[PDB]
């Protein structure tokens, strides 16, 4: 008989870098609000 | 008479017919225009109603 002492099997486990991983970022455009005095289209009429 | 009887150089002006246009002939002799154009007014004012 032989003993597995020296030849024992190996388990594996990755060295995950999640602890130092950057996050996913969401973008939102800062709308030029119409609540603030934004301009409007100058629909014109004629006084005949 | 007919249109063909007018000398060519005279076709460039008003051609009257007698007696059909005798009122127009009188107006022409009086040197008074037949239609009175109303006096030219001012340009209209523009009103802005934005949306």
């Amino acid at each position: 008989v032989r003993e597995p002492g020296s030849q024992a099997c190996l388990a594996i486990d990755p060295l995950v870098g999640e602890e130092g991983g950057a996050a996913v970022a969401k973008l939102e455009p800062h709308l030029q609000p119409r609540g603030q005095p934004a301009p409007q289209p100058l629909h014109t009429l004629v006084l005949a | 008479a007919k249109k063909e009887h007018v000398p060519t150089w005279l076709q460039n002006t008003h051609v009257y017919s007698w007696p059909k246009n005798k009122k127009n002939i009188l107006l022409r002799l009086l040197r008074e225009e037949e239609f009175v154009a109303p006096p030219r007014g001012p340009l209209p004012t523009l009103q802005v109603v934005p949306l």
